[PDB]
RNA sequence: GGAUGACCCCAGGCGGUAGGGGAGCGUUCCCGAUGCCGAUGAAGGCCGACCCGCGAGGGCGGCUGGAGGUAAGGGAAGUGC
RNA sequence: GUGGAGCCUGGGAGUGAGGGCGCGAGCGAUAACGUCCGCGUCCGAGCGCGGGAACAACCGAGACCGCCAGCUAAGGCCCCC
RNA sequence: CGUGAGGGAAAGGUGAAAAGAACCCCGGGAGGGGAGUGAAAUAGAGCCUGAAACCGUGGGCUUACAAGCAGUCACGGCCCCGAGGGGUUGUGGCGUGCCUAUUGAAGCAUGAGCCGGCGACUCACGGUCGUGGGCGAGCUUAAGCCGUUGAGGCGGAGGC
């Protein structure tokens, strides 16, 4: 009788506070929210998930010796251009990239997945500029 | 009111006034059939376990047809295997008269 | 050398994409202040033979 | 490819030309070459059993008899060569030209008179054959041709 | 009203003359004349002649006014090519195609 | 008698070319490229007619999962509870109720909790 | 089942290269045809989201075309790229 | 034990380059995507489907067509999924 | 083409009738626009029909953050014809061209630029099985002869 398809939804803005949470276990939930799979009307081919703001992204937490042994790498395309940055240095320099990298590695590849990444707004420290959107705080 | 019925091995939300194609039923056009009911909804709300005892949906058979033709084609590479099959799925077109329940 | 050669025929799409830079620009033309005819700037008017207010060339 | 007009010269060397290998241009893979298994003059005749053709002859006449379309005539009173003469006769015998007629008679004047009518096929009894019987809707015969028929199917 | 001229079998490659025709498509007759007069292409000569022919058709045969005329449509079609031998090194002959063009100009009246 | 090709091949080719309308480049214009593309197209439609059934079931399941969690239980428990309740509304209609009739779906969640 | 393909019922089989077998489509030509279709438009061409057929194909309708075509049933092959 | 079982007579073949894997041996070096046999399997011809990141022969399973229905198999159930 | 012996092409169709387009216009001409002829002039001589590759003009939809054997399944947007259909494709799912040869190919192994047309299991005689009919301890003629002029019969030598 033809599956329901929603008309363009009005997206919800939620707020998550990352302080003390485990890096991967939180990414996994931000991925779900960005994909909008918590919504009973979920549709695989439209951006209809939530917008997710995150504060205290520099106070994310991690187990074991990952602060020293977790190595992000970037390849520049040039001979010898494989750069190695440990998690310690990344938190010290570009802390918001840590949760961003982890969320992005759990989103789908392709056009839609890159757009849902743009619906994530990651911030170091407790403040965020999206007061305009009035984000509903979420206990995850 | 609405009703979830079962016919042709499939399930359908129906309401009075609805035209619906289902697998081909054995009835002459213009007669009425009764469909089993798994759930009633809307005003009242009744849940089959699995079928609701008293319930029924009366529907007039408008007539029978063959679906638009589908090209069933098969091909195996490097083996000169080609098959072309034309398929038209039979059906009955029903109008939902009333949800009895 | 070993005689390089096209590996694949260029598609109608790619051949015409290459030619997206081939359109002609129209000539730059200005009215001649003497006879009102359209002529290239900084050239003697080929219609009345005037340039810089005076007659230079028989036309 | 042997009866065609070109010579048996090999048009270019076997190898190192960058082209497909070929012999002579009479080969059937060339436009204008020989043709591989085209028709040759043939005799399509064959000896059907004498008894089979005799049986067919008698059966084909029996068919018209069983139908009511076999007529035997004493002679052809009026007709002496002229088409209108035979036409007059055929009108008295229920032959209006609404049905095709195989006319079997040894009388040549009768045969000359009818043979131009579109609905009539003419034969001498010695030419009685089943194809002309089955071709036509009616069978009209001399008693002298009826006699010849009886002699041949015996 | 529309008026048309066609120059058929002009001995020039269609691709070259099309560059010229693209300049005047949609142009008023007067702008097209000035554009063709200072276009440094062999094909300006051929395109001009068909443009002027069609404008003479528009005035003389079709009750259209000169000062209203613009190039409502124009296009170049390929005629039959003249095939010619070009001798090369090593006993090899190439085939040069000297392409031909059909040149169409269609004029309308821009009421303004 | 001679029986040249005549009309036969141009008419076969045109059938195929018609079926290939819309394809890119020579795949809609060359008989040969069209035919190769259509061999693939037929096989994909067969395989995707099979796959469409699986695709839609999975969309129903994800939606049902979201509707369930709004009530503090997950899909796998809902389904087992419906089983013990003997309810046989399928995933196509579960999903639809889950969207169009939240109140009826909630009733169905209660049945599934009550039947553990 | 009815009674010798009259159609229905229920049941089971139906991946496939070399290869065996069966049933069909279409092309050219012959009988059918001194016929029949045809300028109120033959063949061929170009479209079609319509009809029939599992399919090869066959219809039908619109445009082009401008003089041929050819049934039911059979026969013969230079018969399908 | 009624099975695309078996036996008999005859028409038509194709095949007579196999390969991987498990087990059993020989050769090799208790080497080889190695070689050679035996029993079995699969690919070959199932490069059709699910799992195994991808992958003829490992695991699951023998695709007649259709369904926006249900149950399972290997394998899975934090996100990509 | 070859010194020569010798090799050896391509190329048919206006219309019923030339009535083959006077004259005017643009243009050096070619060519075209009108007029005129004709049932028809995209039958105008580069002439019946006029497919395909190939080229162009105009319109609808679409495309400059995007990863592709080019499709397919789904949904949405726009355009078109009027509880439907067609065209288009943004996103999502899936997805290793065809043929050939191989143990095994998307395969970085063969062949193919693309289209149209030509292009390969036949015929004679014998044999051997099966099959449709005729006759049956018998069956059958060959060459010829007569007849016919798309008529069929005779002929027993001979063969099984
Ligand atoms: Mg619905
Ligand atoms: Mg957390
Ligand atoms: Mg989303
Ligand atoms: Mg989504
Ligand atoms: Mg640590
Ligand atoms: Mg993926
Ligand atoms: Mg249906
Ligand atoms: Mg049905
Ligand atoms: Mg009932
Ligand atoms: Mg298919
Ligand atoms: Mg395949
Ligand atoms: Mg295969
Ligand atoms: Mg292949
Ligand atoms: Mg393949
Ligand atoms: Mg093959
Ligand atoms: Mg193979
Ligand atoms: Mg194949
Ligand atoms: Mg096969
Ligand atoms: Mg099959
Ligand atoms: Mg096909
Ligand atoms: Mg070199
Ligand atoms: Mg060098
Ligand atoms: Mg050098
Ligand atoms: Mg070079
Ligand atoms: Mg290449
Ligand atoms: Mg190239
Ligand atoms: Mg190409
Ligand atoms: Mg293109
Ligand atoms: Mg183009
Ligand atoms: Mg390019
Ligand atoms: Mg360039
Ligand atoms: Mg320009
Ligand atoms: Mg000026
Ligand atoms: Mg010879
Ligand atoms: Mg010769
Ligand atoms: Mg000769
Ligand atoms: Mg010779
Ligand atoms: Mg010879
Ligand atoms: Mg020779
Ligand atoms: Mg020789
Ligand atoms: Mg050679
Ligand atoms: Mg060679
Ligand atoms: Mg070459
Ligand atoms: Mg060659
Ligand atoms: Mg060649
Ligand atoms: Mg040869
Ligand atoms: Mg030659
Ligand atoms: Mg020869
Ligand atoms: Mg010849
Ligand atoms: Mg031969
Ligand atoms: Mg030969
Ligand atoms: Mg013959
Ligand atoms: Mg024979
Ligand atoms: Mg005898
Ligand atoms: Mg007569
Ligand atoms: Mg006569
Ligand atoms: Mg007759
Ligand atoms: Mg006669
Ligand atoms: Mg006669
Ligand atoms: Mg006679
Ligand atoms: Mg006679
Ligand atoms: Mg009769
Ligand atoms: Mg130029
Ligand atoms: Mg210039
Ligand atoms: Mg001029
Ligand atoms: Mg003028
Ligand atoms: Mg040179
Ligand atoms: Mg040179
Ligand atoms: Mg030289
Ligand atoms: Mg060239
Ligand atoms: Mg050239
Ligand atoms: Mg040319
Ligand atoms: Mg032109
Ligand atoms: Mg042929
Ligand atoms: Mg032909
Ligand atoms: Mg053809
Ligand atoms: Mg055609
Ligand atoms: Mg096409
Ligand atoms: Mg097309
Ligand atoms: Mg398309
Ligand atoms: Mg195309
Ligand atoms: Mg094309
Ligand atoms: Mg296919
Ligand atoms: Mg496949
Ligand atoms: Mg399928
Ligand atoms: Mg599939
Ligand atoms: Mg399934
Ligand atoms: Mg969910
Ligand atoms: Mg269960
Ligand atoms: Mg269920
Ligand atoms: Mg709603
Ligand atoms: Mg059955
Ligand atoms: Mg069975
Ligand atoms: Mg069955
Ligand atoms: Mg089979
Ligand atoms: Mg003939
Ligand atoms: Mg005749
Ligand atoms: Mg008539
Ligand atoms: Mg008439
Ligand atoms: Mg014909
Ligand atoms: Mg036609
Ligand atoms: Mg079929
Ligand atoms: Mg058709
Ligand atoms: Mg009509
Ligand atoms: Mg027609
Ligand atoms: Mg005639
Ligand atoms: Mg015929
Ligand atoms: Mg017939
Ligand atoms: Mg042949
Ligand atoms: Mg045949
Ligand atoms: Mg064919
Ligand atoms: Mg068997
Ligand atoms: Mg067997
Ligand atoms: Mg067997
Ligand atoms: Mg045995
Ligand atoms: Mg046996
Ligand atoms: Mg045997
Ligand atoms: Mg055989
Ligand atoms: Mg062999
Ligand atoms: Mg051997
Ligand atoms: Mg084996
Ligand atoms: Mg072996
Ligand atoms: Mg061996
Ligand atoms: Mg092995
Ligand atoms: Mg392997
Ligand atoms: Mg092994
Ligand atoms: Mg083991
Ligand atoms: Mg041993
Ligand atoms: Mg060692
Ligand atoms: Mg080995
Ligand atoms: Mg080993
Ligand atoms: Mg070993
Ligand atoms: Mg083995
Ligand atoms: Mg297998
Ligand atoms: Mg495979
Ligand atoms: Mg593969
Ligand atoms: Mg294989
Ligand atoms: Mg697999
Ligand atoms: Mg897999
Ligand atoms: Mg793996
Ligand atoms: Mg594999
Ligand atoms: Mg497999
Ligand atoms: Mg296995
Ligand atoms: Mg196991
Ligand atoms: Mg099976
Ligand atoms: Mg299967
Ligand atoms: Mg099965
Ligand atoms: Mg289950
Ligand atoms: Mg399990
Ligand atoms: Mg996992
Ligand atoms: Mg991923
Ligand atoms: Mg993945
Ligand atoms: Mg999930
Ligand atoms: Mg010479
Ligand atoms: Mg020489
Ligand atoms: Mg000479
Ligand atoms: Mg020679
Ligand atoms: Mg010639
Ligand atoms: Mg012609
Ligand atoms: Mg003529
Ligand atoms: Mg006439
Ligand atoms: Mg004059
Ligand atoms: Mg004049
Ligand atoms: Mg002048
Ligand atoms: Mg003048
Ligand atoms: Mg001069
Ligand atoms: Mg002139
Ligand atoms: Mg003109
Ligand atoms: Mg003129
Ligand atoms: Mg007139
Ligand atoms: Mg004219
Ligand atoms: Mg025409
Ligand atoms: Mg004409
Ligand atoms: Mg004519
Ligand atoms: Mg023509
Ligand atoms: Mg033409
Ligand atoms: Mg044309
Ligand atoms: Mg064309
Ligand atoms: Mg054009
Ligand atoms: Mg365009
Ligand atoms: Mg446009
Ligand atoms: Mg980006
Ligand atoms: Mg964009
Ligand atoms: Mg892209
Ligand atoms: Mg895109
Ligand atoms: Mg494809
Ligand atoms: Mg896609
Ligand atoms: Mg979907
Ligand atoms: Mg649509
Ligand atoms: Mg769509
Ligand atoms: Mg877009
Ligand atoms: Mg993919
Ligand atoms: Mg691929
Ligand atoms: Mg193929
Ligand atoms: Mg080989
Ligand atoms: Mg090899
Ligand atoms: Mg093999
Ligand atoms: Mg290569
Ligand atoms: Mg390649
Ligand atoms: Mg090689
Ligand atoms: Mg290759
Ligand atoms: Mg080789
Ligand atoms: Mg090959
Ligand atoms: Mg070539
Ligand atoms: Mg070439
Ligand atoms: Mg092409
Ligand atoms: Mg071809
Ligand atoms: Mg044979
Ligand atoms: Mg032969
Ligand atoms: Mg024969
Ligand atoms: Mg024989
Ligand atoms: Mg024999
Ligand atoms: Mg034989
Ligand atoms: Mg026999
Ligand atoms: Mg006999
Ligand atoms: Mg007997
Ligand atoms: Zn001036």
């Amino acid at each position: 009788m033809k599956t329901y398809v929603p008309k363009q939804v009005e997206p919800r803005w939620v707020l998550i506070d990352a302080e003390g949470k485990t890096l991967g276990r939180l990414a996994t939930k931000i991925a779900t929210l960005l994909r909008g799979k918590h919504r009973p009307d979920w549709t695989p081919n439209v951006a209809m998930g939530d917008f997710v703001v995150v504060v205290n992204a520099d106070k994310i937490r991690v187990t074991g010796k990952k602060l020293e042994q977790k190595i992000y790498t970037r390849y520049s395309g040039y001979p010898g251009g494989l750069k190695k940055i440990p998690l310690e240095k990344m938190l010290a320099t570009h802390p918001e990239r840590v949760l961003e990298h982890a969320v992005k590695g759990m989103l789908p590849k392709g056009p839609l997945g890159r757009r849902l990444f743009k619906r994530l707004k990651v911030y170091a420290g407790p403040d965020h500029p999206h007061q305009a959107q009035r984000p509903e705080k979420l206990e995850v | 009111m609405f009703a979830i019925v079962k016919t042709g091995g499939k399930q359908y939300r129906v309401e009075p006034g609805l035209k619906l194609r289902v697998e081909k039923l054995d009835a002459e056009p213009g007669a009425t059939v009764e469909l089993p009911v798994l759930l009633l909804g809307g005003e009242k709300t009744v849940v089959g376990t699995p079928v609701v005892e008293g319930a029924s949906v009366v529907a007039e058979v408008l007539g029978h047809g063959r679906g638009k033709k589908i090209l069933v084609s098969k091909f195996k590479a490097k083996v000169q295997y080609r098959r072309k099959k034309g398929h038209r799925q039979p059906y009955t077109e029903l109008l939902i008269k009333e949800i009895r329940g | 050398a070993k005689h390089p050669v096209p590996k694949k025929k260029t598609s109608k799409a790619r051949r015409d994409a290459r030619r997206s830079h081939h359109a002609l620009t129209p000539p730059t033309l200005v009215p001649c202040p003497e006879c009102k005819a359209m002529k290239p700037p900084h050239t003697v008017c080929p219609e009345c033979g005037y340039y810089a207010g005076r007659k230079v060339l028989e036309v | 490819r042997g009866e065609v007009a070109y010579s048996g010269r090999k048009i270019w060397p076997q190898k190192h030309t960058g082209r497909a290998r070929h012999g002579d241009i009479g080969a059937p893979i060339f436009v204008g070459g020989g043709v591989v298994f085209g028709p040759k003059p043939r005799d399509y005749s064959y000896t059907l059993p004498k008894k089979v053709r005799k049986k067919g002859l008698a059966m084909a006449v029996a068919d018209r008899a069983r139908e009511g379309k076999l007529l035997l005539v004493e002679a052809f009173a009026g007709v002496n060569g002229k088409t209108k003469e035979f036409l007059a006769w055929a009108k008295e015998a229920g032959l209006d030209g609404s049905e095709s007629v195989l006319l079997v008679t040894g009388n040549e004047l009768v045969r000359r008179a009818a043979r131009n009518l579109p609905w009539v096929v003419t034969l001498a009894p010695e030419g009685l054959n089943v194809y002309d019987i089955v071709r036509t809707e009616r069978l009209v015969m001399d008693l002298d041709a009826w006699e010849v028929f009886q002699n041949r199917i015996g | 009203m529309e008026a048309k001229a066609i120059a058929r079998y002009v001995r020039i490659s269609p691709r070259k003359v099309r560059l010229v025709v693209d300049l005047i498509r949609g142009k008023s007759l007067e702008e097209a004349r000035n554009i063709l007069r200072y276009t440094n292409k062999r094909g300006a000569y051929f395109v001009a002649k068909v443009l002027e022919s069609a404008a003479a058709n528009a005035v003389n045969n079709h009750d259209m006014l000169e000062d209203r005329l613009y190039v409502k449509a124009a296009y170049v079609d390929e005629g039959p090519a003249l095939k010619r031998v070009l001798p090369r090194a090593r006993g090899r002959a190439d085939i040069i195609k000297k392409r031909t063009s059909h040149i169409t100009v269609i004029l309308g009246e821009k009421h303004g | 008698p001679r029986a040249k090709t005549g009309v036969v091949r141009r008419r076969k080719h045109k059938k195929i070319l018609k079926l290939a309308k819309g394809y890119w480049g020579l795949r809609s214009k060359s008989f040969r490229k069209a035919r190769e593309t259509l061999f693939a197209a037929g096989n994909y439609a067969y395989a995707h007619r099979k796959r469409r059934k699986r695709d839609f079931r999975r969309l129903w399941i994800v939606r049902i999962n979201a509707a369930c969690r709004q009530h503090g239980l997950n899909y796998s428990t809902f389904i087992h509870g419906l089983k013990k309740a003997g309810i046989e509304v399928d995933r196509k209609n579960l999903a639809d109720l889950a969207v169009r009739e939240p109140q009826v779906f909630a009733e169905l969640v209660e049945r599934a909790k009550a039947a553990q």
